[PDB]
């Protein structure tokens, strides 16, 4: 049982007690017009599917 | 209408059970792999406890405390006694014990020298080496904890055997410690030679390494072994033993209680345990090890899985003499 | 604002949907003046989902009245809310359709189809945001049949990002007109297992029986069937005309209970169904009679297969306490009938205002694997017929030939193999 | 003084955020108009509060806060609501149609179409900061948005702010106020593309709030409002080191330091009490030593598990209230011993404590009783993994099955982004057996 670090002021205290001893932006645009490219694909054969 | 599942199909105990649940016309047993359930009768290894608790409208409970293991593995109990304030290391019920490695060698060499200056030990993990020889004992790991051989083991006449006591104790939701009414004694058929027939009391062992001559199965129960005190040692089980076993079993079961209770837990958890205990010439009871999914006597399975429904099950989930002694212990 | 484009075709569309339009206009408050008149903010909450506003404070419906015989579409026009309806909405040409699917969906439907899509333009043209569309129709018919899936798969072409929605009405030999109707549902099913995102699967059979078991209702009527019919609409689109959280619009709802995309055709229920009335039901009794199969009107037993999805909304003051646990008991207790591997598939919304004339109300969708029962049983009268070829010469008279037939049937066979296979899994 | 961002996706989110806003406001004395009385300091200074709210000549206190929903009528609240006037029109964001419980839609589809002016309006706030500690960033894992649009959100964050913090609070799902069956996968997915991201993230179980609402607060079906008050107290007493003067945890940075050893395992647990129901006419106040114990009981717990069968890797102690050290370290001695604490060897074994001396404030009309002391423990145990485990195994049920799979990858989603995002997961959970077992 050890208390350390005792800081003290008007609002309140705190101390410690011891007891014992990324992507870049161009990766991401590839990601969402992946994406977006595979929605337009599957649209168009929607379409051309209707069209038969 | 209450549910249960069945998750481990090897349980004679809860097979029982759940053929008794079926029974009451009103349990309905459901896939294992089914989580809208009231009651789990899980497997033994590896049970999700994690994934218990967590269904709305549901009371769930469970047939094995979470982190019970600790009190069922051989160096896990041994580890436990030491390390454990209310069971301390100066323990007199249980016998003098260290865990190694293949660790406490240093430890045990340090006694079983100061010994020598009865220094026979027995070897055993989860294959046993009775050795009085800590060579052999230690090599034999290696190729486990050692624990110390009772050399002065109560004998009973006629055979001049060996002999082991196996109590069933049920621990429900509310952390009641029962202790059935009816235990087992496991006698050895050949007599105590100090081959390891005689020496170790294991079932498998008798039936398979004299078996059945003295006691069917090598099996004596309370009744037996009581008139045999009273007419042998002019005195009864309860006295000379069964006072050393109700306190053993409370002591285990209450040191753990802070960990393992589910008091205040998302589910609750129930759980039948196995203690062998060993007796000495002088009439006193030591702890060997604590099972944690034990079996039971043929005789006693019909009153014991019973009991279980009675007190475990239907407490919880009601449906439309007590076999137990209630250990009454504190918070 | 998420708007719907309501399309009511045919006759048995036009009849069902001038009824949906009297029962919840007056659950908003809406007077068949197009004038509110309610007293709750709850009713004008979520109003411009299926009305438009107009000049003077007026709410005129969003829908669009489709048929090739002015016929029904006269009486609707002189029913109790005629006047409510926008004038140029009204749709309709003269030949009819003589309950063949061919002349509604390839020569008779074919030459009216554009002035529909003309007005369905209009109308979501000044949509903020068109969340999709819902149907109304037979699939018996030519018209609602035919030309209903026609229309179908045209707005799909033109809008196929939105949601489409169908109520259909499927045939039975016990509530018949022609000889021909298998026929009919049979080439409309599979227009619908491609086009459609969500319909509730109404069987007449089951509107029938409903009437004539359990409302005691000695010889039913068209216009007994729809009274269920319309109750049950007011209830599944609930969640989409008043505050909640659950499945408040088209898109929302199907991924809820959709998990595959074919099979996507419920079975609706309401409760209670009570004859003559004035018992209040306790939340017990709702559940129990919604969940039983006397309350579904799809003319399949749950029992013979298993929930994929279960939605179901209560209207009316009640205890949702109460509610959580009378829904939790239904599940505990038949847990069989339910799906393993989709966890919590049910889920359950409450609506204060309840339906008019009861104090409280039941609506229970569900995705069942036993709705192949229904597939099945116009499947056997499809094929009893056409083994035989009989009645197709109404058909190849119109151009289609024998081959469209064949591949009708094999695409409702694959249908009720898939609900089949999910079903053991 | 350096300035927090607090940005609030979703329905889940945004409701949140609009409680503890509510709460700020009391806390601080600020009034819904935005003015401060106890301000003397008019349209700037760099007093503890002006972490959370800039001023404006006129005197207002205006939150650093975004709301960013794909849906309207959210948001809609915040705009008509007693705080309306609390912020500007820029700081509220909304769409015309929401993900509709689709990750996919959230991220990829409308996501895509949405991002550029969410980060734009970050950038507005941005500007305005002499030095930028990081963002908090407020969402549920089940919804479209706050799943779908979060991730996206958060991968952009960390291009254009890389040095600044990132902090989490989350909303796990739970079926009795669940309102999709596809939560499990949107759950998933968002944690797999954020963990990367997310420096802290303290998750809260609608499960736990809904029992603690019930039990401890009598209330027979709790609703979002009584849920958002009581997790706003949580947030509140998280984020008080931050909004008022003190020595501990004064900076997104060292929330990290004390809290989160192993990156990938950024998940506190935390357990708040007391949580007294305000419908009774007089409440026993509880004591430090009464309070700190309720800190081990699972029924305060944000999170339901066991923390006795896992291990501690991190303890931070919270205290408002009438609280002095000298009963506090009374207190952890004696629970140090009877309560199961299990430490790992890597880690010292001790709590890191914090004393605000202002009482926790209750909303009036609430449904919190006014206690004089209160505390909220941040424990890193790996027992919320059981959490994990829970939502993978539903994942894996219908996964098995491909159920609902279509609705991703008809928005563009690849189907091995499925996998990719469980295989995540269950690295994950090894990475807790590892550390706990
Ligand atoms: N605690 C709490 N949970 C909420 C709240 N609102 C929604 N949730 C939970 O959030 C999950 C649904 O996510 P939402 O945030 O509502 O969805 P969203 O972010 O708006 O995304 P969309 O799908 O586009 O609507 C469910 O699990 C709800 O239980 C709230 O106000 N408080
Ligand atoms: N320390 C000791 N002193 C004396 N005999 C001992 C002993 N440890 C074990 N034995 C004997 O050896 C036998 C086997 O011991 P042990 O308990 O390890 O087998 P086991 O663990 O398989 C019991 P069970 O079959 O119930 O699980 C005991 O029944 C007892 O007769
Ligand atoms: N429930 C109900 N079913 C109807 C109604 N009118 C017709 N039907 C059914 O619809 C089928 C006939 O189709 P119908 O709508 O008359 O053809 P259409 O006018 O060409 O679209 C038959 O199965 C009838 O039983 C009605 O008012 N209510
Ligand atoms: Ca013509
Ligand atoms: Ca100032
Ligand atoms: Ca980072
Ligand atoms: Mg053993
Ligand atoms: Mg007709
Ligand atoms: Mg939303």
């Amino acid at each position: 049982m050890e208390v350390i670090e005792l800081n003290k002021c008007t609002s309140g205290q705190s101390f410690e007690v011891i007891l014992k001893p990324d992507p870049s932006l161009e990766e991401i645009q590839k990601k969402l017009e992946a994406a977006e490219e595979r929605r337009k694909y599957q649209e168009a054969e929607l379409l051309k599917h209707l069209a038969e | 209408m209450y549910t249960f599942v069945v998750r481990d199909e090897n349980s004679s105990v809860y097979a029982e059970v759940s053929r008794l649940l079926l029974a009451t016309g009103q349990w309905k047993r459901l896939r294992k792999d089914n989580p809208r359930f009231n009651l789990m009768l899980g497997e033994r290894n590896r049970l999700p406890f994690g994934r218990l608790g967590h269904e709305p409208g549901l009371v769930q409970l469970v047939n094995y405390y979470r982190g019970a293991d600790k009190l069922c593995r051989k160096a896990s109990l041994v580890k436990l006694i030491k390390t454990s304030p209310e069971l301390s290391e100066s323990c007199t019920w249980f016998p003098e014990s260290y865990v190694i490695y293949p660790d406490e060698r240093e430890v045990f060499l340090a006694a079983y020298n100061r010994r020598r200056e009865g220094n026979v030990w027995i070897a055993k993990s989860s294959g046993i080496l009775i050795s009085s020889e800590a060579s052999e004992l230690l090599d034999f790991i290696d190729e486990h904890v050692i624990q110390k051989y009772l050399e002065k083991p109560l004998l009973l006449e006629p055979g001049h055997r060996k002999f082991d006591i196996r109590s069933w104790v049920l621990v429900d939701h509310l952390y009641n410690i029962y202790l059935y009414r009816e235990g087992v004694l496991r006698t050895s058929s050949e007599p105590y030679n100090s081959d390891k027939t005689c020496h170790l009391t294991n079932h498998c062992i008798q039936k398979e390494y004299n078996y059945g001559r003295y006691e069917e199965g090598n099996e004596m129960f309370f009744e037996e072994f009581n008139q045999y005190l009273m007419d042998a040692l002019n005195t009864t089980l309860e006295n000379s033993i069964l006072l050393q076993i109700k306190h053993i079993i409370r002591s285990c079961l209450m040191c753990i209680e802070p960990a393992i209770s589910t008091k205040h837990l998302h589910y609750q958890s129930f759980q039948l345990f196995g203690f062998d205990f060993m007796v000495d010439e002088e009439l006193k009871v030591w702890l060997i090890e604590v099972n944690g999914a034990p079996a039971c006597a043929q005789k006693l399975y019909a009153e014991l899985c019973q009991g279980i429904v009675d007190v475990a099950i239907s407490s919880v989930f009601p449906l439309a003499t007590s076999i137990f002694i209630k250990l009454h212990h504190h918070h | 604002m998420r708007e719907i484009v309501h399309i009511q075709a045919g006759q048995c569309g036009n009849q069902i949907g001038a009824k949906f339009w009297e029962v919840i206009s007056d659950e908003h408050g809406i007077d068949p003046t197009g004038s509110y008149h309610g007293d709750s903010d709850l009713q004008l909450e979520r109003i411009n989902v299926y009305y438009n506003e107009a000049t003077g404070n007026k709410y005129v419906p969003r829908a669009i009245l489709v048929d090739l015989e002015p016929g029904t579409m006269d009486s609707v026009r002189s029913g109790p809310f005629g006047q409510i309806f926008r004038p140029d909405n009204f749709v309709f040409g003269q030949s009819g359709a003589g309950n063949n699917w061919a002349k509604g969906h390839y020569t008779e439907g074919a030459e009216l189809v554009d002035s529909v899509l003309d007005v369905v333009r209009k109308e979501s043209e000044s949509c903020d945001c068109l969340q999709g569309f819902q149907l109304t129709h037979s699939l018996g018919g030519g018209t609602g049949s035919g030309m209903g899936t026609l229309l179908i798969s045209k707005i799909r072409e033109e809008y196929p990002d939105r949601i489409m929605n169908t109520f259909s009405v499927m045939p039975s030999p016990k509530v018949s007109d022609t000889v021909v109707e298998p026929y009919n549902a049979t080439l409309s099913v599979h227009q619908l297992v491609e086009n459609t995102d969500e319909t509730y699967c109404i069987d007449n059979e089951a509107l029938y029986d409903i009437c004539f078991r359990t409302l005691k209702l000695t010889t039913p009527t068209y216009g007994d069937l729809n009274h269920l019919v319309s109750a049950t609409m007011s209830g599944v689109t609930t969640c989409l005309r008043f505050p909640g959280q659950l499945n408040a619009d088209l898109r929302k709802l199907a991924v809820n209970m959709v998990p595959f995309p074919r099979l996507h055709f419920f079975m609706p229920g309401f409760a209670p169904l009570t004859s003559r009335q004035y018992r209040a039901l306790t939340v017990p009794e709702l559940t129990q009679q919604m969940f039983d199969s006397k309350n579904m009107m799809a003319a399949c037993d749950p029992r013979h297969g298993r929930y994929l999805t279960v939605a179901a909304i209560f209207r009316g003051r009640m205890s949702m306490k109460e509610v959580d646990e009378q829904m939790l008991n239904v599940q505990n207790k038949n847990s069989s009938y339910f799906v393993e591997w989709i966890p919590n598939n049910v889920k359950t919304a409450v609506c204060d205002i309840p339906p008019r004339g009861l104090k409280m109300s039941a609506t229970f969708i569900g995705n069942s694997t036993a709705i192949q029962e229904l597939f099945k049983r116009i499947s056997e009268q499809f094929t009893a017929m056409f083994r035989r070829k009989a009645f197709l010469h109404w058909y190849t008279g119109e151009g289609m030939d024998e081959m469209e037939f064949t591949e009708a049937e094999s695409n409702m066979n694959d249908l009720v193999s898939e609900y089949q296979q999910y079903q053991d899994a | 003084m350096r300035e927090c961002i607090s940005i609030h996706v979703g329905q889940a989110g945004v409701q949140i955020g609009n409680a503890c806003w509510e709460l700020y406001c009391l806390e601080h004395g600020i009034q819904p108009d935005g003015q401060m009385p106890s301000d003397k300091t008019i349209g700037g200074g760099d007093d503890s509060f002006n972490t959370f709210f800039s001023e404006t000549g006129a005197g207002k206190h205006v939150p650093r806060a975004v709301f960013v929903d794909l849906e309207p009528t959210v948001i809609d609240e915040v705009r008509t609501g007693t705080y309306r006037q609390l912020f500007h029109p820029e700081q509220l964001i909304t769409g015309k149609e929401d993900a509709a419980n689709n990750y996919a839609r959230g991220h990829y589809t409308i996501g895509k179409e949405i991002i550029d002016l969410v980060l734009d309006r970050i950038r507005k706030l941005a500007d305005q900061c002499t030095g930028l500690q990081g963002f908090l960033v407020f969402h549920s894992f089940g919804g479209g948005t706050g799943s779908g649009f979060t991730s996206l959100l958060m991968e952009r964050l960390s291009v254009d702010y890389g040095k600044k913090s990132k902090l989490e609070f989350s909303i796990y799902p739970a079926p009795q106020v669940s309102t999709a069956v596809v939560e499990p996968y949107n759950s998933i997915l968002t944690t797999h593309t954020t963990l990367e991201h997310s420096d802290c993230a303290f998750m809260v179980d609608n499960e736990a709030i809904y029992d603690i609402c019930r039990r401890n607060l009598d209330i027979e079906r709790p609703t979002y409002t009584n849920l958002n008050r009581l997790i706003s107290q949580i947030v509140s007493s998280i984020t008080a080191s931050l909004r008022f003067d003190g020595a501990l945890n004064v900076d997104l940075t060292e929330f990290q330091t004390n809290l989160v050893p192993y990156p990938r395992i950024h998940f506190p647990l935390a357990t708040y009490a007391p949580v007294i129901s305000a419908e009774k006419a007089y409440h026993e106040q509880l004591s430090v030593a009464e309070i700190t114990n309720a800190c081990f009981e699972p029924a305060n717990q944000m999170v339901k598990c066991d923390p006795r069968h896992g291990k501690y890797m991190a303890c931070c102690l919270l205290y408002r209230g009438d609280v002095v050290p000298k009963d506090v370290n009374a207190a952890i001695a004696t629970i140090k011993t009877k309560r199961s604490i299990q430490f790992v060897d890597w880690c010292p074994t001790g709590f890191k404590v914090g004393i605000n001396y202002q009482p926790p404030t209750v909303v009036p009309g609430g449904d919190l009783a006014k206690v004089q002391r209160a505390v909220c423990m941040l424990s890193n145990t790996t027992a919320i993994a059981e959490a994990w485990a829970r939502l993978d195994h539903k994942f894996d049920l219908m996964y098995a099955k491909r159920a609902f799979v279509h609705w991703y990858v008809g928005e563009g989603m690849e189907e091995g982004e499925f996998s990719e995002a469980r295989e995540d997961m269950a690295a994950l959970e090894k990475d807790y057996e590892e550390v706990g077992v």
